[PDB]
This record gives C-alpha cells, structure tokens and sequence, in this order.
C-alpha cells in the first residue's frame, strides 16, 4: 500500500517486460481462462480459444492499462477513474476475479522473466496488482 | 481429476527440483505475504528478503513441505487421508487459518513457472491449479 | 460445533426474529454494502441508489426466501451440509456465485439480527449464531 | 475515497462519541467469543468478560478509529505507527481484521439502529477496510 521500494521494483520489472506488455497481457488472460474458467462468464461474446485475435487485442488493452498505472503510480486513483467506473459500476466484476487475474501476471512474468522475478520483485508485484484491483472496484 | 491428468502431472513433477522448490516457495511466501512470518518467527531471523531466502530452516522446511507435497501426487483421491495429519497440526495446534494455505499452493505456482519457463505450458498451470486447489482444501478439512 | 445447549438459545431466539423483514433488509445490506452482488441480481431491476435496492420489491422478495432456508437450515441442524445440497449445484455450477460471497451474506444476517435486537442480542449469542452462518456458508459451498 | 462516503461516516462516528471507548471494548469482546483464534494474538490479557486490559484497549482501539475518521484523507500518514505495530512488530494475519472489523460493526449495530443505516454501514465497511490493508500494508 506501497511503499517506496514498491514503486521502484515495479518501474524495474515492467521496464523489462517492454515492448511485450503487449503479449503477457495476452497470455495472462489466456492463463486466467483454462486455470479459472468461472473468470469466462465476463467475456460472454468473445472468442475465448487458444490464440485469439481478441485473447490477443484486449490483452494489449489490460496490460496498456497497468502501463498508464506504473506511470501514474502516485494517484492510482485518478488514473483508473475511468476503469473502476467500468468494472465496478457498469461491469461489477467480483473483487476475486481481480485477484486471479493478478496471479496470472505474476506466473507470466515468472517463466519469461526469471532472473528479474526475485522474491522482492514478486513482493512489490501482488501489492501492486493487490491495489490497481482495489482501485477498480472503487466509489 | 482423470488419469490422463494424473499422468500429465506426474510427468512434470518428476522434472520438478524438489529440494530447491520448496525452499523457494516457502520463501517468497513469508517475503510475498509479510504476515506468514509469524507462524515461523521461532524460524529465527526472517529480517528481511535474503535473510529469509538464505535462513536455513526456510530451506529445510521448505523440502518437508514440497515432500509434503510429493506424498499427495501418490493419492491424488484421499489428499484427505494423507493430509488428515497436517491438517491437524494446522488448524487445531498452528491455528493457521486457511486462506493460508491457498497462498502457498499459489505462491508453488508462481515458482514453478520460474522454474520451467515456457514448458510450464498454460494447460499445465490450470492441472496444478487444481491439485494446488485441493490440496489448500485437504489441509482446510479440521 | 452446536452443543445441545448451544442449540436451545439459537433455537429459542430464533423465533424471536422477523425472519421476513430481517430477510428483505439483509439482501438489500449485502447488495449495498457489497455492491458486485448486484451483479447476479440485474433483473430485479433498479439498484442506481441505498433507497432503490431497500424498496425494491424483489430485493425484499428474495428477502425472504433465504431466509426461510435458514430457517429450515435452522430446523435441520445436523445436517447442513446435504439440507444446502441443492443450492449449492444451483450457486456453484449455474449462477458461479464465488464461496466468499456467502460468507458475506452471513456476517451481513449477523449485523441486522444486531441491529433489530440490540442487546438482547448478547456477545454469547452472537458466538453461537456466528456458528450458524458459518456451517451454512461452508454447507453452501460444499459442491466446490 | 468517496465524499458521500467520509461524509457518513463522519456522521457515522459522530453520533458514537464517547461511547466509542465502550464499544471498542464490546466489540472486542465480541470478536474474542464469535472468533476464538483471535484470542491467540493476546495471550497476556487476563480475557475474562470484564477484564481491565479488555475494557482498557477497547478504548484505546476507540480512539485510534476516532483518529482514523477526522483525517481521513490521508490515512498511511496518521496511522504509520500502526502499521508498524500491527503489520511489522505483530505480524497480524490480515483475516483477523475482517473479524475485528466485523464486530465493530456488529456492536454499532446493536447500540445505535436509527443511525446505522444501509448506506452509512456500506461506508464503516469500506473504512474498517482501508484501516485494516494500512494497519498491515507496509
Ligand atoms: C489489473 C487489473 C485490470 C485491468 C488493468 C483491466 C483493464 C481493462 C481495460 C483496459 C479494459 C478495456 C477498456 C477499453 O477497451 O476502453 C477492460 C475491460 C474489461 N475488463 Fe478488465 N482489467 C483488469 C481486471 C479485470 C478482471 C479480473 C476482469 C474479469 C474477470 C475484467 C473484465 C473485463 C471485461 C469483461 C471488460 C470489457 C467487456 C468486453 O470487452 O466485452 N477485468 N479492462
Ligand atoms: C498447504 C501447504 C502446506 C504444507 C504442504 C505443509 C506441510 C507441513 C509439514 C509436513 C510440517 C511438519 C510435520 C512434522 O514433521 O511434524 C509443517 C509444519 C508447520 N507448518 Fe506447514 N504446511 C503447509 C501450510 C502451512 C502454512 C501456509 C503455514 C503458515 C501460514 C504453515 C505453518 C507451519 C508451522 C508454524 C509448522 C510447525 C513447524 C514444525 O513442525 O516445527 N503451514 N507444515
Ligand atoms: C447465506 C447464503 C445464501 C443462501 C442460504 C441463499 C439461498 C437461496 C435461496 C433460498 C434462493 C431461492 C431458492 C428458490 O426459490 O428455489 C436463492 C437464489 C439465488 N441466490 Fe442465493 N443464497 C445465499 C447467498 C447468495 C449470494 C452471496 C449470492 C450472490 C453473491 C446469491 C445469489 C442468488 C441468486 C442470483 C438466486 C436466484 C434464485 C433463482 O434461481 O431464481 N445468493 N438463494
Ligand atoms: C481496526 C483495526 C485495528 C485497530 C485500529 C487497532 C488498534 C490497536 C491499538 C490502538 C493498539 C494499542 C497500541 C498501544 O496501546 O500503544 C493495538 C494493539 C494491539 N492490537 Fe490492534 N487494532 C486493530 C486490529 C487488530 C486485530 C484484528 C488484532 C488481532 C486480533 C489486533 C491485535 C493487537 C494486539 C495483539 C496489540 C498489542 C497490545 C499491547 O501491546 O498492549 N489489532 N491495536
């Protein structure tokens, strides 16, 4: 909630990621699908197999998000204004989806990124992730 | 889960570095979910990151509890039976509630992707996903 | 986990209670206070406020049929579990209601039974009832 | 996080006053029978209905709400040498929070059934919970 170590290990590992976030974004979801198949039921019109012009192009979208969010880290809640409003008005996504999706960051950023995956990293990562999915389920 | 699971799962968990897993994924639990420090505060000196990376009894535990871990890949149909007795030092002498436990099947996840990179296939997260899911609910049984 | 003489008490009290208007109040609370369970409710219409979801006839309706499976979860004591067999199918399978929710709903029962009896509605009590909720939020969620 | 939410639960506290102190104490009391693994944490408090330490620290649980609620825009800052207990020294276990938390909102309940509506309550929860991912957050 976060301190300023925090702020730096996500800076760190998300420069790393670079012009994949794209990608990890992609295959976070993808992960999030077959592993916890009850987070589905959000996407109800959506191609929801292997591969995805969707699984890929949302991707690019989740993970655009967490990109404006790393950079706007001091305020994370008048950066995602737009997107609590989104999933917590409009879409009312159940604060536990938030939380597997936020787990299936952190497994993709674990086989791609192994050596910049340290416990510290990971530590600052689920806070991180703990507190973009607190915000999105704000006012 | 069906044999064609429970043989897709073996597989992997043959090439899994036992020793070392567990070490890792007790590790980053106490470091990852700051509060699990105190069920092992008599662990000693969990001061910080690599003094919890590097204390040995994190390491040793880490092995009983991955080993732990491997009898449960045995019988697959009553993780009950074979965690009947550390559900029991859990709940009732450790108190450890389980929201716990689910954590340190998640936190086994996250490391095994470490581990195996891209082999860890998505298809073979969501497999362990469930043993990680029963295996939280063996121990939450008490 | 419900002596005999725990039983009484939860059993005797528990026809102290309005379980109908307490009913209809809680699910409002829960949808309120937990706003997301709004979500498997879009049908009953409007929810846009605190009013709306309380005045909601549905809201109130629904009120008092979970209630009532408390109530007959109430009669049942034992035997939870198989009582809440089917709904859980219902909860699990259908509607995908996660575990966390129920429990929600039952520390949410606790705080409206505190509120209608007050101090008649004793620390002691509440240990008991906390019991309740528990076996039938654990019971709800057994087919997962 | 939400005027409309500081709002009420100013209103919310206000209307408590000093009778915060003897529902700490309730509360707590009330969480130690519903949650007995509470106890745990606390094994040097004599826990016996009516207690001195118990009546003592409700009081001064009260109080540090009190302190949360007037100066409730920044909350990390007011409260950072009570994360540093509670996170830090004590190391307490998140789910207890939701328990003490919880009974808090039992107790006003049970003291107070005309101001404790459905959308001051929502308010109190949203609170108790930024009070509680503070108190063990760093
Ligand atoms: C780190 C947290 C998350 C971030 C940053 C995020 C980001 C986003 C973004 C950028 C959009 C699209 C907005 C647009 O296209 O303008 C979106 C929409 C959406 N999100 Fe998320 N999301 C998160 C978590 C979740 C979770 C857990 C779920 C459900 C399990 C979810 C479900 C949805 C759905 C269903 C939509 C759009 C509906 C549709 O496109 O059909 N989000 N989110
Ligand atoms: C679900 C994964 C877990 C596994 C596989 C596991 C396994 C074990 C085993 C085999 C022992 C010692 C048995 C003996 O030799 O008597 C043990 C002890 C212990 N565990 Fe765990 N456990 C798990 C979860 C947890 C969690 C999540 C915590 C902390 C929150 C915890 C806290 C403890 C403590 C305090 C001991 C006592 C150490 C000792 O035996 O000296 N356990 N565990
Ligand atoms: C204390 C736990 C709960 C109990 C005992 C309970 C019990 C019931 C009962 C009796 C019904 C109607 C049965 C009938 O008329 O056949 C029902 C239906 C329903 N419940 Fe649950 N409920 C609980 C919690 C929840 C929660 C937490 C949610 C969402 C988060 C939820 C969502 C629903 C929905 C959408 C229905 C629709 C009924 C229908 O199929 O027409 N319930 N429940
Ligand atoms: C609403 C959130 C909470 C607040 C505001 C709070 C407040 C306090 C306060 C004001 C103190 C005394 C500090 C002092 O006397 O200098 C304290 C100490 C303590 N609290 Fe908490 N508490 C909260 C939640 C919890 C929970 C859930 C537990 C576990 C059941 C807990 C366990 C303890 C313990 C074991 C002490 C040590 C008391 C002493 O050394 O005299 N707290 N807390």
């Amino acid at each position: 909630v976060l301190s300023a170590a925090d702020k730096s290990n996500v800076k760190a590992a998300w420069g790393k990621v670079g012009g994949n976030a794209g990608a990890y974004g992609a295959e976070a979801l993808e992960r999030m699908f077959l592993s916890f198949p009850t987070t589905k039921t959000y996407f109800p019109h959506f191609d929801l197999s292997h591969g995805s012009a969707q699984v890929k192009g949302h991707g690019e979208k989740v993970a655009a998000a967490l990109t404006k969010a790393v950079g706007h880290l001091d305020d994370l809640p008048g950066t995602l204004s737009d997107l609590s409003d989104l999933h917590a008005h409009k879409l009312r996504v159940d604060p536990v989806n938030f939380k597997l999706l936020s787990h299936s960051l952190l497994v993709t950023l674990a086989c791609h990124l192994p050596n910049d995956f340290t416990p510290a990293v990971h530590a600052s990562l689920d806070k991180f992730l703990a507190n973009v999915s607190t915000v999105l389920t704000s006012k | 889960l069906t044999a064609e699971e429970k043989a897709a799962v073996t597989g992997f968990w043959g090439k899994v570095k036992v020793d070392e897993v567990g070490a890792e994924a007790l590790g980053r639990l106490l470091v990852v979910y700051p509060w699990t420090q105190r069920f092992f505060e008599h662990f000693g000196d969990l001061s910080s990151a690599d003094a919890v990376m590097n204390n040995a009894k994190v390491k040793a535990h880490g092995k009983k509890v991955l080993d732990s871990f491997s009898n449960g890949m045995k019988h697959l149909d009553d993780l009950k039976g074979t965690f009947a007795q550390l559900s029991e030092l859990h709940c009732d002498k450790l108190h450890v509630d389980p929201e716990n436990f689910k954590l340190l099947g998640n936190v086994l996840v996250v490391v095994l992707a470490r581990h195996h990179g891209s082999e860890f296939t998505p298809l073979l997260q969501a497999e362990f996903q469930k043993v990680v899911a029963g295996v939280a609910n063996a121990l939450a049984h008490r």
